[PDB]
């Protein structure tokens, strides 16, 4: 038998992000396999669900391939501005977890507010009350014409009652360990997550022998936290200077 | 070990442009990342500018040291001399604490009035003054000069006998950079600039023209036989090659003026136009005044010349026209009103200058350079 | 607070606590010193809280 | 604003009532406009309508 | 310990002060007898925060000898400072382009259910030889070129339909046959294939 | 103060007398040899951490079978260093991996003499890394430990000798057995890390447009290690359409937005292990057929 | 001494120096047209400082990466009209384009890094569509 | 050099394309520092003696 | 190409700039890992009409 519950993976949605206007995909039970010419975004999509959904860090590198800083998170929030005549929009994404062997849902998501070149809010979410979105909940009301998405503050009192929100990437990613995950450290979730970037990135795909292996695994080792290291450091510096004087 | 100017030298670059300084506390990426280009930074900030850069293990501060000062550059939350002197003084009772000493707000008060300098007496029973005091202290509180946690000296605005719990951090000391002489010596500010020249003797004019050129939007025209913009011509060229290798800009010349105009502003940066609707109405303005020429004749030095009352009637006009798209602000507002702050608006940003004793105004080519209107259907809908 | 949680002692005098500990320490039985930095209300950072 | 979202709860109220989203759209914006615009007679007199 | 032995050799060693300087400069700054005077004064002392510049979109003529009266100015589209238009700080809605993605994914259904009726029409029975289609749609014969490439490839003779349809490879190399279609001929070696039941 | 020489030179003379009286290299060298003992046991707890991963990396490798007749295991050892100028690291870490119960003051001596010899090359080190850059950075560098060992992958064919995974090596696999050797290492590490996480834990990993050119056999048999493992993954791909019979259950989603199009549309299937529907979403379309 | 600078001019504009800016504006076969012409005529002009009996020749490993399908028919045209001999590889392009006046096609197959090697050959001609 | 490229421009011009965008290309000379030096183009034409 | 075209086999032929990345040996023999054929002989031609 299973320990205490385990995870599942089924369901992705999208709401007003990119030309991602209002998409959704389910996972058979936690996989899935998306497919399109390159340049369509199923690697935008697959970066911006993982491992950027798991722990909320946007920064350009994590989205991008070379690992370089070419287009932002931002860029694709809002669109390339020869297709789109836009320069603010609020985009959701998010993910409904589905504990296995039980009928117990939680759902996290983001919700941003960028503006060409203007600057990019961010707000993270987690329920955790086994509300599903689309089922008996919602995130975009119909009221004032069509589907609006929710601003801010409407999501933060309809999730802050039944479920948390938080405003800081470091928060987030805290409560998505201490629900999902339940790492040991909140530090070896983030290592964890390094390791997942290098997992992801394309060099595997394309550098096929070994020795990019074992600089990996050699890369994935945890190394001498500042501490330990600072205290003999410390001392040491100060006894020379000391001599020195 | 080879280093090359790239997106990385770039954005260190511009971070500490659109930056004061740069603190290790908070920005511990930028500062570690800005520290492995440190090494092309210095070279290229030497050739270029000439600039001294000073990167030590707890801050990074370029020391922007402009051509000739100008208002806008200075702290423009601060709003008054006394706002400065008080800024000033504060800066001493800091050289009176130690190192993460603590000290109560109060403490602070009772010393800046015994040491302030002035013939006329600083007195802490007024409005006003605790006014300054309060912006004098939450500038110092932005640059980690000083740290707070205990109360808020918001109430102090309306308690003058309010207390806060303060401690003086390390960085006090090395805020303010180095004054190698005398520093009494220094009879004037006008003083310190030829220090400053004395050590930039070598090929002064193209660090001249490269700080001018960087730090103001612009850089105008100061007559017809003027030996900079001569200058500035001989190398246009090289310094567009330059420009497109190393940065944002795309350079622009013109007979009155030369700029350096930026194709992509981030978060931090600052840019016109912005948000502020005072930008908007000058944009107006630049259309109408494009729009007759020959009344408003361009003279030799590129300048359109327009007094007081022409203004004013022209402000009139504009609220006319697209006044009823204006914020009820400025729709609300006299015209005597709206012409000395759109004034003082463009005095900042380089646009023109009004001359105190003979109203002339004189609206720089940089000001022409762009011009703005409402989306046609609005402009029909408001006032076809 | 502790003397105060043993019921003995529930009624316990502060000044009193700081009569007998200065007593305590005269009569060479214990030993303090003032707190130099950990100051959060400004009360504390006044009164050198031993 | 928040008489902006009793207006539409007044709205939304009347299920029998068949407001169509331009009208809605209408709505929202003569109240965005108040006092700067129209005064709250224009809405009203919309609503009646 | 260390530290206040350290302490100890700083002090016999250390110390420096800039006080007196603060207070000409405040003196000054009484002398300023307006805020824009100071403001230069200020970055005299310490220099500018920031820096000022305007953004454009894109290169212009590099005419030093004329001026921006005679060029064609910047002219700029003014989202109005009134609601009278639409004047935003609360969220909008996303288009709701339904229709849209629904009538998508029907024409996209639709062109490959042509394709799967195409394939159907060439399933004999479950095999297919190229030699015998030696006329062949363009679909049909990127297809089977397909075919060949999985088939030669993968050792495994797998070839994969894209409705799911695998498909093993009868293989025969002496041979040269032609294949004609609306773009093009092409010469090659012939195969011959067969259907599993992942259907 | 401005005072005479005289004044200087005694007060100098007073100085140096009390400053001299400070210190003593006998206290330097005992304060420096009990801190830097206490973290030589820090040391020691880190390797023996790594050691237990180490080991749960192999067993995890080894505990399965692979259908192209293959058995991985990964192995981890401390280098020799170039010279005994650095005393090399091997010793020491023979005698920290020494067990407790073996270890006896004589060996206790010669590990803190490791030490001792490591402080003076972390101070030489900063007189000919004159760049000034912190004793603390020197410090990190010398003493960080994942650079003193190296891992040697190792496959074991059905009834051939176990190897070590050199370039060379790697070539003697098979193409398929290439790709299992690059993109095992992957798996084996995401799924010890999540064996060292909680209980909530969902098995999470990302493919992106993995194996492409891989005979449609070997991706399957990718697909039958993840399912071994028991991941689930998001995995996306131009041309894959897994439809592998040891996926046993899978949805595939299609991006379309051709020529520029503004919108995104989703066409969503299904697969079960031995066919792949078109799939309308049950729910989703329910939503569709009552929201009106 | 010197540094080398592209021009391009869209159909009725301004000539200008082709700046990424000018680029991003392109479309994906302007794009491909722009890049690969000019390098293709720098080796047509170096074959001119040739003999009279050279086959000008070119080659592209990768062939046409980020161009679009139509574009590369459009190359496959202009190669044509330029008359060059080449000898290209791709991994995804199969030659199947019809304006291609005659080809031939060889595969190589080896996955397996193993040092076997498996060789199919075709041929094609194409039939430009002549209206 | 000069005559390689040249007749590259010659080609680029004349033929037109299906894209329907137009290359041209020429070699820009650096300019001068400091007037011992020359502009390079006019370096060129004094160096053609 | 264009290495059959003049005959100079070295890597800076083979390598799109000239670097010594790749080098002629391993295509003569095969890559120097994948087999341990150290030694051959071999022709190569092609035909012109």
């Amino acid at each position: 038998m299973m320990t205490e519950a385990k995870w599942v993976m089924n369901r992705a949605g999208l709401l007003n992000f990119w030309y991602y206007d209002d998409e959704i995909f389910p996972f058979s039970d936690g996989k899935l396999l998306l497919r399109g010419t390159n340049g369509s975004g199923k690697s935008v999509t697959m970066q911006s669900f993982l491992p950027v959904l798991l722990d909320g860090k946007k920064s350009p590198d994590r989205l991008d391939p070379f690992g370089s800083k070419a287009r932002r998170m931002e860029d694709y929030l809002l669109g390339e501005k020869e297709v789109v005549d836009r320069d603010e929009r609020t985009g959701y994404l998010f993910i409904e977890y589905k504990k296995a062997g039980v009928e117990r849902y939680i759902t996290t998501g983001i919700g941003m507010q960028a503006k060409r070149h203007k600057g990019i809010k961010s707000w993270y979410f987690v329920i955790t009350d086994n509300r599903r979105i689309g089922y008996d909940f919602e995130l975009a009301h119909s009221q004032l014409g069509d589907r609006v998405p929710f601003s801010a503050k409407e999501l933060e009192n309809r999730i802050g009652e039944g479920g948390y929100v938080v405003h800081t990437q470091r928060e987030y990613m805290e409560l998505v360990n201490k629900y999902i995950f339940g790492f040991q450290s909140n530090e070896a979730y983030e290592d964890l997550i390094k390791l997942l970037i290098q997992l992801r990135s394309p060099k595997l795909s394309k550098d096929f022998k070994p020795t990019v292996i074992y600089e990996i695994l050699e890369s994935a080792l945890p190394p001498l936290t500042d501490d330990e290291l600072r205290h003999l450091s410390d001392t040491i510096e100060s006894m020379d200077q000391t001599q020195q004087q | 070990q080879t280093q090359l100017f790239d997106e990385k030298a770039i954005q260190g670059m511009d971070i500490l442009f659109h930056h004061y300084w740069i603190l290790r506390a908070e920005q511990p990426e930028w500062y570690q990342l800005i520290r492995e280009r440190e090494k092309v930074l210095r070279r290229y900030l030497d050739e270029k500018f000439g600039l001294r850069l000073i990167v030590h293990q707890h801050f990074i501060k370029l020391e922007k040291i402009p051509v000739e000062p100008e208002g806008w550059m200075g702290i423009q939350d601060f709003q008054e001399p006394m706002d400065y002197a008080i800024f000033c003084c504060a800066l001493a009772f800091l050289e009176g604490k130690a190192v993460d000493e603590q000290f109560l707000l109060s403490e602070l008060c009772q010393e800046i009035q015994a040491d302030y300098p002035g013939d006329f007496p600083l007195d802490w029973t007024l409005y006003t003054h605790r006014k300054s005091l309060i912006r004098a202290v939450k500038v110092l509180m932005e640059f980690q000069l000083i740290r707070t946690i205990d109360g808020d000296i918001g109430r102090f605005d309306q308690n003058e006998e309010q207390e806060v719990l303060y401690e003086a951090s390390t960085y006090s000391r090395y805020f303010m950079r180095t004054y190698p002489d005398d520093f009494s010596s220094y009879q004037h500010w006008s003083e310190l600039l030829k220090e400053d020249w004395k050590l930039n003797q070598e090929d002064e004019r193209r660090k001249r023209v490269y700080r001018k050129l960087f730090f103001s939007p612009g850089l105008h025209r100061l007559d017809q036989q003027d030996p900079d913009f001569l200058y500035i011509r001989n190398y246009r060229n090289r310094l567009a090659e330059d420009i497109e290798k190393h940065s944002e800009y795309k350079l622009h010349v013109y007979k009155n003026t030369a700029f350096l105009s930026i194709a992509e502003p981030r978060q931090y940066q600052q840019v016109f136009p912005n948000s502020k609707a005072s930008t908007d109405i000058i944009l107006q303005l630049s259309k109408y005044i494009h729009g007759e020429p020959e009344r408003f004749k361009a003279n030799e030095n590129g300048e359109i010349l327009m007094t007081e009352g022409e203004f004013e009637q022209v402000v009139d006009d504009l609220r006319q026209q697209f006044g009823t798209g204006w914020a009820k602000y400025f729709r609300d507002m006299s015209t005597k009103g709206i012409r000395t702050e759109l004034l003082r608006a463009m005095k900042d940003w380089m646009m023109a200058e009004v001359d105190s004793e003979t109203s002339l105004i004189r609206i720089k080519s940089l000001t022409g350079v762009m011009t703005g209107e409402y989306p046609s259907d609005f402009q029909t809908g408001g006032t076809e | 607070e502790h003397m105060r949680s043993i019921p003995a002692f529930a009624d316990f005098q502060e000044d009193q606590l700081h009569q007998q500990l200065a007593q305590l320490v005269k009569w060479n039985n214990l030993i303090a010193r003032q707190d130099m930095t950990n100051a959060k209300t400004i009360e504390e950072y006044k009164k050198k809280r031993f | 604003q928040r008489l902006e979202h009793q207006v539409f709860t007044w709205i939304e109220q009347h299920p029998k009532l068949i407001f169509s989203n331009e009208r809605r759209q209408e709505i929202a914006r003569s109240i965005e406009g108040l006092y700067e615009e129209n005064r709250y007679e224009q809405v009203r007199e919309k609503l009646l309508a | 310990m260390t530290r206040y032995v350290q302490r100890i050799g700083e002090r016999q060693q250390h110390f420096r002060s800039r006080k007196k300087d603060y207070l000409q400069l405040s003196k000054w700054f009484v002398e300023c007898r307006d805020s824009e005077e100071a403001h230069k004064l200020s970055a005299v002392v310490f220099g500018s925060m920031t820096i000022q510049h305007l953004q454009l979109e894109e290169a212009t003529t590099e005419n030093l000898h004329v001026d921006t009266w005679d060029e064609a100015p910047t002219e700029l589209t003014i989202k109005p400072r009134t609601v009278r238009y639409r004047e935003k700080t609360k969220p909008g809605s996303f288009n709701s382009n339904e229709q849209k993605k629904k009538e998508q994914r029907e024409l996209y259904l639709k062109e490959r259910e042509q394709e799967k009726k195409l394939i159907e029409k060439y399933m004999t029975q479950g095999k297919i030889t190229l030699s015998a289609l030696s006329t062949v749609e363009p679909f049909i014969r990127k297809v089977l070129l397909s075919w060949i490439g999985k088939s030669m490839a993968a050792k495994n003779r797998m070839v994969k339909t894209d409705y799911g349809l695998h498909v093993k490879v009868m293989l025969d190399y002496e041979k040269t046959i032609t294949l004609q279609a609306e773009d093009g001929n092409l010469l090659m070696p012939d195969a011959t294939f067969l259907f599993e039941e992942t259907r | 103060q401005r005072v005479s020489p005289y004044f200087v030179f005694t007060s100098l003379e007073k100085e140096l007398e009390d400053q001299k009286g400070w210190l003593d290299e006998q206290d330097r060298q005992l304060y420096e040899d009990i801190i830097v003992n206490t973290v030589g046991v820090i040391l020691r707890n880190r390797i023996k951490r790594a050691e237990k991963w180490v080991s749960e990396m192999d067993k995890i490798m080894e505990s399965r079978d692979n259908s192209s007749g293959l058995t991985f295991s990964i192995a981890w050892k401390p280098l020799t260093a170039e010279s005994e100028q650095e005393l090399d690291t091997k010793d020491l870490v023979k005698l920290l991996q020494r067990n407790s119960k073996f270890l006896n003051e004589d060996d206790l001596n010669r590990i803190t003499k490791h030490f001792q010899s490591r402080i003076g090359k972390a101070k030489e080190l900063i007189q000919l890394r004159n760049e000034g850059s912190t004793l603390h950075q020197v410090l990190k560098e010398v003493l960080d430990y994942r650079k003193w060992f190296t891992f040697v992958l190792s496959f074991k064919r059905v009834n051939e000798p176990k190897r070590e995974l050199t370039n060379n090596a790697f070539f003697k696999f098979s193409g398929g057995e290439k790709a299992m050797a690059m993109y095992i290492p992957l798996f084996t590490a995401a799924y010890s890390r999540y064996k060292e996480a909680g209980e909530m834990a969902p098995y999470i990993i990302s493919l992106d447009e993995a194996f492409a050119g891989v005979d449609e056999n070997n991706i399957r048999d990718m697909f039958e290690v993840v399912e071994q493992l028991g991941f689930n993954y998001i995995m996306n791909s131009q041309a894959l359409w897994g439809d592998y019979d040891t996926i046993s259950s899978l949805s595939i989603c299609e991006l379309v937005r051709p020529k520029n199009a503004d919108f995104v549309t989703v066409i969503r299937y299904q697969w079960d292990g031995k066919q792949r529907t078109f799939v309308v979403d049950d729910e989703h379309v329910e939503e569709l057929v009552t929201h009106d």
